[PDB]
């Protein structure tokens, strides 16, 4: 089980694979231009990102 | 995603019981062999 967990998640947590993710923390500029477009221009993960 | 929890008392705690239950059993079967 511990394995499993350390391995399901993406250690290269590349791009989408921070979408589905939760446990490491992201953000940037409230509005400063980053979440605009995620607002508007509804792209699968973009959206979830948005979310 | 929080489920690092090892196998504590709470996730095995009837196994104290069960090997005194094996223990007080084979000990009340084995003072009747002799007899």
């Amino acid at each position: 089980a511990f394995l499993t967990v350390e391995r399901m998640e993406s250690p290269i947590d590349s791009a989408d694979d921070l979408a589905k993710q939760t446990k490491i923390e992201y953000g940037a500029v409230e509005d400063g231009a980053t979440m605009t477009f995620f607002k508007k221009s509804k792209i699968s993960t973009y959206d979830k990102m948005w979310a | 995603s929080k489920e690092a929890s090892a196998l504590g008392v709470q996730n095995i705690g009837g196994i104290f019981i069960v090997l005194a239950a094996g223990l007080v059993l084979s000990v009340f079967v084995a003072v009747g062999e002799f007899l």
